[PDB]
């Protein structure tokens, strides 16, 4: 069965950077997309970023232009380089694959589903 | 020299004469051709998804999702038979022809010329033109089919019927692989359906150039370039229709009482009841002989799913057949699934002085009765009881899953070792002339688009294109739009189709039907008073043709 | 881009329970909701698709609809068990990116 | 041959899709479908049918017994993913002679 | 004539077959070139000293002075391979080739295009361009090889890589001798270093000029210009790889006890005591035989001072070598020296939709594992007493002249009678096909920048120019600026590259490596939505070969 | 009796390569067992039309 594992969360200082890392099994991991989604203490959800299997990446507003996506396929790892990181961005990331094999430019990162891994936290503090 | 000619204009049909009855049909044509220059020099991969129109439940019908490669490159296309014949010659070739065949075909390309755009940028604006005698115009020929082969055709696209009327070349473009899924729904569906659109599959891309391709003649005002005559291998095409369906083949049985007073109601009669008759049928376990259950010599035409709807990697497709309804030439809203739709603009038929964007179209009803007609048709249990219960019979308005507008009509195919079946009868004008015949290890017995088909190759397509007219600015390694001095070609194209055709005989005691000029069709050859021309459609097999 | 949803919902044991999710024509009435459900702490697990389907092991008792702009979600045969978060998620066609709902709670009595 | 675009995309980017640009009841073309006016990639003519539908797992008998209707090639797509292999595509049993 | 095109447009790679196993690939690639006029009708002698950077204590290395002469001419330089072959081309090359000549060189200018630019001034700026039909395009080719050498792979600067994309020439110049010291410095020396710059030697002086050394033809619109076939005499290239090292060379010892059951761990064992095992080493004075004293036939590639610069007349330079670091497939930032790095612009390769002067950069990671790992390295003494002690043994981590950074590998050489190394990969696209043999006495065994080395000759630089299109106002004693009407011109260059390859052959069980298209790499090779291209670059030895 | 193909397009096609996944099906095990595992034989694309 799918699953998914992440690390890499820890308190950091604000700005500077900060490196997750998703590792997954059981599935086809170059035929499928991975996202990261977030959400802060006892807030609601919100997408980071999706990285189709062509290295093509996207990312939501509140991150774009700060993190960068990407993956390695040789080992099923996704990692998220979350650069000028600040206080808002503290919140738990979870590690998604969609439901739907898809590659591409003009390919959905996320539409319905993942087997979410067990996430890791991250919080921003000096 | 620049003021020399390079060609001659030539549109006429010459129907030259040989022994044992045929012809060579030898058609000429001739266009003036106008080709701007591309909105861009770069090949582009584009991809269509309409998921605003898809997503409703219920329209998995109107799909168009792709790829496609988009080229710089425009395509001249002849294939199709408003570009080489008028009314009358078709007149002729349908009233006096039995069968068909295609010879040879030429095309070439003289009187090029190339014109620059410029602007005065006066607050009234204002522009003029100047000749560009240096320009050159780019010219490919495909001759090893090398580039995919996309049929202008189809999507009515091809030169211009009219040789007094100026044509334009259809932009090229070709399919790219792509992967898409689309699980259909009714009005009524729960939630919404999976409509998505995977990608490309690497192992299948296919990115073809016509510069790394196909030798590009550079042809300025003062040349010309001639493509060399090409020779077909095509199967016979026939000009005649067959009449006789399974009930009308072999011999009628003896008539013990005719007649003996004429009238409406005076019928004959056979005699012999129908359990005691002599004969031969294929239901071995009943002793009735009858003109629905006497064995037949094999089976003409077939049953297919119609409008089935078949996936694969690339998404929905409409189910092909080879023919449509039997016995609906009275009315086109008969016509249903397999009967040809056209729908075509002014370049290619519709009345020329009309305005908007609705397309003329019309539906072909081919006068061979070679098809089917469902809510005839019934399947019976093998005991064979008569009169048949309604358990016994799975008659066309009982229903196949509870869906109660679905009958097994729908889903029943009765293709088999002894179908026999004609090829698709030509479309004049818009109809297709010749196709390529698939690169397939086993290939189809025909193709609905093409009464011509090629057996192992024919010809190549014709590419042509406006070369860069740079200004002063060029600057490769800037990544904006490339400057291009706006620049137009006006070039002429002139082709020889040749065919040869066998002349009719008279079998019979009766006339057969031809096409003839009448008062209800009259004005629909000839000119408007403000010049308007229309083509309509005219039928290929009037003659009848004894199939056994 | 943001989904509507209600702040909390009650239902008693062994009764039906009812939950809504609004949208846009570019991201509901395109892409139809799909249904989330996070336990305390836990890390959330969907419980019907956009399809109308549901994943394996996930209970009868869930179901889902959509209507024009908005989605909903039914619970029948309410269960302790069933006490959670619930979230819309859907897929902003212009913005090309996963839209959310703001969440909503659902007591058992 | 495709449809002409007549609006195309003019960044990069996932949604920025073409367009074929003309009302699908105004569309120019040929289709088989003679009882609608709608042209459309699914509806659109073209010359002959590429690869067969067949009644997978059809089981069919005669004097010895039942037998699988064989089918010349198998599903589209399996590429992606082994578990949707069904019929068509070969199963190889093998020992240690042969691999 | 001035309405006649002439020359004809290609691009197709045709393979053609020989007996007993040899293939002639004919690469035939066309452009179309974009020449304004040269800023200056003059030769410039220019120095060039960026004292500011090298001020900057421990900047030496910065250094980039030199003289040069601006030459009023433009060099047409198609030695790179992606001016010949798309990937396509180059993967069934590099994947069934294993070994390629360079056989023959053509080319030739065609379909010129002269235009003058006239701007009107009007309050809305507009400007329109016209044709000249008696200006000239300049063009000479040095056939003898008088003009100074200058290869443009070497900066980026040849023929652009797409047929459908128009280029540029790359503005000539060449280096005029100079006399340049530069002492090194480090970041807390003291004052500022010792940086001078003394001009140029009287007897090195040698002002070339196209002109006076080579025979210029003054083309029209109507003219054309043919090179004629040049034969290279280069030695043959090989499109293998040797994995070998000295480790791999000869016999291996015999396995007394061989492993006992699968696994990662299951290794087998030799056996027999070191020092009482037999065979042959170099080591007059020691019992030891083990895999690393053993005897082999010879050295396998050979260590160099790497980032060490050098300094002659001219100024200080890095000293080249053969083949990289050993071990860097494992990891790209331990490749550094040898492995070439290639920065290159959107004409080259790098995507052309892209903003920015950034260019696209690659370290090319070869195949061959001829090259180093020096931190494995240790020297010690000659007595050879185990475990080696510290005061006896020079490891890579020992510093070297009071610097922790330094070791002694930095100044370290092996290079003697008995090494063995190879010729360099080409590298597609930017890679140098051939370069000149140096005119010394005494000759390299290799070219660093390209696999082929001309012997004898190898073709002439090609030289365009656009000619003086002067107005009424000259005055030859002005020391003003000339006044010229700004002239430019399109010409198409088509250029014939013809190679002759050996097929491969299967020589072992298992498969090698090859060039294939895979789900990550797939859309750098297909044009993006709004047409945008990108050449990746591609190795060239997958297939490995037996080194001994 | 085979044809060599040939190059009708711009872009690579794929091959069948020995790599880092692959790389032990092709060589005996440390105890002298071997196998071979299936290979496909129609990976260049062809235009059906």
């Amino acid at each position: 069965e799918v699953q998914l594992v992440e690390s890499g969360g820890d308190l950091v200082k604000p700005a500077g950077s900060l490196r997750l890392s998703c590792v997954a099994s059981g599935f086809t991991f170059s035929s499928y997309g991975m996202n990261w989604v977030r959400q802060a203490p006892g807030k609601g959800l919100q997408w980071v970023a999706g990285v189709n299997s062509g290295g093509f990446t996207g990312y939501a507003d509140a991150v774009k232009g700060r993190f960068t996506i990407s993956r390695d396929n040789a080992k099923n790892t996704v990692y998220l380089q979350m650069n000028s990181l600040t206080a808002e961005d503290t919140a738990v990331y979870y590690c998604a694959k969609d439901r739907y094999y898809c590659t591409g430019d003009y390919c959905f990162n996320l539409i319905a589903f993942g087997y979410w891994g067990q996430g890791t936290l991250v919080t921003v503090s000096s | 020299g620049v003021g020399i000619s390079t060609g001659t204009f030539n549109n006429q049909t010459e129907f030259k004469f040989l022994e044992n009855g045929w012809v060579y049909i030898t058609a000429n044509s001739s266009r003036l051709v106008h080709l701007n220059m591309p909105e861009s020099e770069n090949y582009r991969r584009v991809v269509v998804n309409n998921l605003d129109k898809t997503a409703v439940n219920g329209n998995m019908a109107l799909d168009d999702t792709h790829a496609e490669i988009v080229t710089p490159w425009s395509l001249v296309d002849a294939n199709a038979w408003g570009v080489w014949f008028n009314p009358g010659d078709w007149q002729l070739i349908v009233n006096t022809m039995s069968e068909l065949h295609l010879v040879s075909f030429e095309q070439e390309i003289f009187n090029v010329v190339l014109k620059t755009v410029s602007e005065s940028a006066t607050q009234p604006p204002t522009k003029v033109y100047n000749n560009d005698l240096t320009a050159s115009l780019m010219v490919a020929l495909d001759s090893n089919n090398t580039m995919p082969f996309t049929p202008a055709a189809m999507r009515s696209e091809t030169l211009g019927f009219y040789p007094w009327k100026p044509t334009i070349p259809t932009p090229w473009r070709y399919y790219f692989q792509w992967d898409r899924t689309l699980i259909p729904s009714h009005t009524g569906t729960s939630g919404t359906p999976t409509n998505i659109y995977h990608g490309t599959d690497p192992d299948d891309v296919q990115f073809y150039t016509i510069e790394n391709s196909v030798p590009v003649h550079l042809l300025r005002t003062g040349d010309e370039f001639a493509t060399g005559t090409f020779f077909f291998d095509c199967k016979p095409c026939r000009l005649t229709h067959t009449w006789q369906t399974n009930r009308a083949l072999g011999l009628p049985p003896f008539l013990n009482s005719l007649p003996q007073s004429e009238g409406g109601t005076n019928f004959g009669y056979i005699g012999v009841q129908q359990d005691k008759r002599r004969g031969v049928t294929q239901m071995g376990n009943t002793n009735y002989i009858t003109e629905a259950t006497i064995m037949r010599p094999a089976e003409v035409g077939y049953s297919a799913p119609y409008y089935s709807f078949e996936a694969s990697t690339q998404g929905p497709f409409k189910t092909p057949i080879a023919a449509g309804r039997g016995g609906a030439q009275t009315d086109e809203n008969q016509a249903a699934d397999g009967d040809p739709r056209y729908a075509f603009g002014r370049q290619h038929g519709q009345k020329t002085t009309t305005t908007g964007e609705t397309p003329e179209r019309f539906t072909y009803i081919a006068h061979q009765d070679t098809g089917r007609y469902p809510e005839g048709d019934w399947i019976q249990n093998i005991n064979f009881n008569l009169p048949v219960t309604d358990d016994n019979v799975l008659l066309p308005t009982d229903p196949i899953g509870g869906k109660t507008g679905i009958n097994y009509t729908n889903i029943f195919n009765t293709y088999g070792p002894l179908t026999a079946l004609n090829n698709v009868p030509p479309v004049y004008p818009n109809g297709q002339i010749w196709d390529k015949e698939f690169d397939t290890d086993l290939k189809p017995r025909l193709h609905v688009n093409a009464p011509f088909v090629c057996q192992n190759n024919c010809p190549g397509q014709l590419f042509v294109k406006v070369a860069p007219n740079l200004t002063n600015q060029y600057d490769p390694d800037a990544s904006a739009n490339m400057s291009r001095i706006v620049t137009y070609s006006d070039f002429w194209w002139k082709g020889k189709l040749v065919f040869k055709a066998k002349l009719r005989a008279s079998h019979t005691w009766n006339p057969i039907q031809q096409m003839s000029i009448n008062v209800d069709n009259q004005f629909n050859y000839v000119p408007s008073n403000i010049g308007g021309m229309k083509i309509v459609y005219e039928k290929s097999q009037l003659a009848p043709r004894k199939l056994y | 881009s943001v989904l509507t949803q209600p702040t909390s919902v009650s239902g008693s044991l062994g009764q039906r329970v009812t939950i809504s999710c609004s949208g846009s024509t570019n991201n509901i009435g395109i892409v139809g909701a799909s249904w989330y459900q996070q336990l305390p702490g836990k890390a959330p697990k969907l419980l019907v698709y956009s399809d109308g389907n549901r994943p394996s092991g996930v209970p009868d008792r869930f179901s889902g609809s959509n209507s024009g702009n908005s989605a909903t979600l039914t619970i029948t045969g309410l269960q302790a068990e069933d006490e959670a978060d619930y979230y819309c998620q859907s897929f902003d066609t212009t913005l090309g990116a996963a839209v959310f709902g703001g969440g909503t709670h659902l007591t058992v009595l």
